[PDB]
């Protein structure tokens, strides 16, 4: 999520001058990621480790800043400077939050078969837009065979909103509109993660995923359509047990009609 | 109040806001035509479906023309109301969004240009409308909200305006009283939903609240440009004629 919502106005300030620090005392070039621990105790925060480089996570940060990382690391190895109308960036001063998200991201890892990701033919995709949702795809598509070899992702879903409850909503609405099939995907789990009590009232730990299941964990699925033509399928071949030995209604009469 | 065209436009010039010379509804058009000058546009009062309309450069042609115009709009429309508005030859087409609650609120969600037209339809459109000054967008938000005041306007709605490039004069040409196909590029410079505007106000919300999901008026905030685009099956290599059948691939493009 971005911005963390939990955060003091003090606590951001604080994690955003530490990172100005790690960053210019090492003159780094292009687009890199300091994270921090932070003792849910004290409020506490813990310089922990530097990626030196974009991250899977980039774009809650894109759309709630407004401001293309990739092209602004492009521009800033073309040499561009930051603040120029020509660099990506606008001035500190012009970098602003802008309402809420939070991004899930789709696989094929089987939340019914302790999370190994399925594999095979998609023989349906359909996914979701409309105001407030970005989608980072562009893998998957009807069709598409999921090899055993790389990365599960089918695609990443980024949720939009004014405040986080209502992109809390926004991504629940988009997951949920999905229609996934001839494999497997973990959007149930996706889906059960968000509608979290701790997840809406932001009182998770890192240990939350390992420690909330509450198994969830399950339910199956009803799929009555594939029940009702396999019925149509059986009587059509095999006849009814009740009528195929008996007199046949003349054919093609009328059906009837509800005056 | 605002379906028909004519008594719309006579409801802004009851509230100072400009227009062009029209007619009053219309076997003696010209006189009338004469009175407004040529050349006109022909509009159907009532029915406005991006177009049933005709523009007539002079008197010989009135006659055949009028009468067509009339068999269309009672086609199309049903109800056969035409006049005649004087023609805007070099023109801009920017509108203006509003929102008002049960309770006499009114906001204005700034403009968009909607000139990229296929005869008078809208085809590309854009928020906010780029060619803008700071004072033309803050008069033409002015003149939609003493229009949607007036009308006590309940919900979203759109006031639609003919900039004329040779004088930079705005002319109220119409209101849609509804939601717009549009309306999207305005959602994404402005970060609000108008659709949840629409619910939360007949749920009989207060604009400003933050159940109305609508920001007080001086909260209201442009962020960057937007516009959108309508992907048809209209085939451009075959008159754009349009194609159906089995869509067998698709592929859109996000990010
Ligand atoms: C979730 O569905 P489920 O619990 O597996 O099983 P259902 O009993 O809803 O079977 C629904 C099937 O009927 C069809 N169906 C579902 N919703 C439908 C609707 N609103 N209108 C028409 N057909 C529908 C679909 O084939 C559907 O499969 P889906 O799960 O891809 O939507
Ligand atoms: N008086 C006019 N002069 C010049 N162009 C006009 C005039 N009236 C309408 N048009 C063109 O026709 C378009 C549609 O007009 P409008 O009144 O909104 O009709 P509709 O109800 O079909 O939307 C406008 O965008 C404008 O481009
Ligand atoms: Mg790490
Ligand atoms: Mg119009």
């Amino acid at each position: 999520r971005a911005p963390a919502p939990y955060l003091s106005e003090a606590q951001r300030q604080e994690l955003a001058a530490y990172s100005l620090k790690i960053a210019g005392a090492t003159n780094y070039i292009g687009a890199g990621t300091v994270e921090y621990l932070m003792d849910a105790d004290t409020g506490k925060f813990y310089f922990i480790e530097v990626n030196p480089r974009i991250q899977v996570e980039h774009t809650v940060t894109e759309v709630v800043t407004g401001i293309d990382i990739v092209k602004a690391q492009i521009h800033i190895l073309d040499g561009a400077a930051i603040g120029t109308p020509q660099s990506g960036v606008p001035n500190q001063e012009d970098i602003r939050l802008n309402g809420h998200a939070l991004q899930c991201r789709v696989t094929t890892e089987d939340p019914e078969h302790n999370f190994i990701p399925d594999y095979g033919r998609i023989t349906a995709y359909r996914s979701a837009s409309g105001f407030g949702i970005r989608l980072d795809g562009g893998t998957s598509y009807s069709g598409a065979i999921i090899t055993r070899y790389y990365d599960p992702l089918l695609v990443k879903v980024t949720a939009w909103a004014p405040n986080p409850l209502e992109a809390i909503s926004r991504m629940d609405r988009a997951l949920r509109e999905f229609r996934i099939r001839g494999v497997a995907t973990n959007l149930t789990f996706l889906e059960a993660i968000i509608g979290h009590p701790k997840f809406r009232d932001n009182s998770y730990t890192t240990r939350f995923i390992d420690t909330t299941p509450e198994l969830f964990q399950q339910v199956k699925r009803q799929d009555r359509a594939t029940k009702l033509l396999t019925y149509l399928a059986d009587v059509t071949v095999n006849g009814h047990p009740e009528a195929k030995d008996r007199p046949k209604p003349l054919e093609n009469a009328a059906r009837p009609v509800v005056p | 109040q605002l379906g028909n065209k004519v008594a719309a436009r006579n409801l802004a010039i009851s509230v100072g806001v400009p227009v062009v010379p029209a007619t009053e509804p219309l076997a003696e058009v010209a006189k009338m035509a004469a009175a407004i000058g040529y050349p006109v546009m022909l509009k159907a009062s009532w029915g406005g479906g991006g177009r049933g309309m005709r523009v007539i450069r002079s008197e010989a042609d009135l006659a055949k023309e009028v009468t067509e115009a009339k068999r269309e709009a009672m086609a199309a429309f049903g109800k056969d109301e035409v006049y005649l508005e004087k023609l805007v030859e070099r023109a801009r087409h920017v509108e203006s969004q509003i929102l008002g609650d049960t309770h006499g609120n009114v906001v204005h969600l700034f403009e968009r240009d909607c000139s990229v037209q296929r005869r008078n339809q809208k085809v590309v459109e854009r928020a906010p409308a780029p060619y803008l000054s700071e004072a033309q967008r803050q008069e033409l938000a002015a003149y939609s909200l003493k229009i949607a005041g007036a009308t006590n306007y309940i919900g979203a709605g759109t006031v639609e305006y003919l900039m004329d490039a040779d004088t930079g004069k705005f002319y109220f040409i119409e209101v849609n009283p509804r939601i717009q196909v549009e309306h999207t590029v305005t959602e994404v410079v402005t970060g609000i939903d108008i659709v949840k505007a629409q619910i939360h106000i007949l749920d009989g919300a207060a604009i400003g609240t933050p159940q109305s999901g609508v920001p007080n008026q001086e909260d209201i905030r442009l962020n960057g440009h937007a516009l959108q685009c309508r992907v048809t099956t209209e085939d451009p290599e075959h008159n754009f004629i349009p194609d159906y059948g089995r869509i067998t691939a698709y592929r859109s493009a996000s990010g």
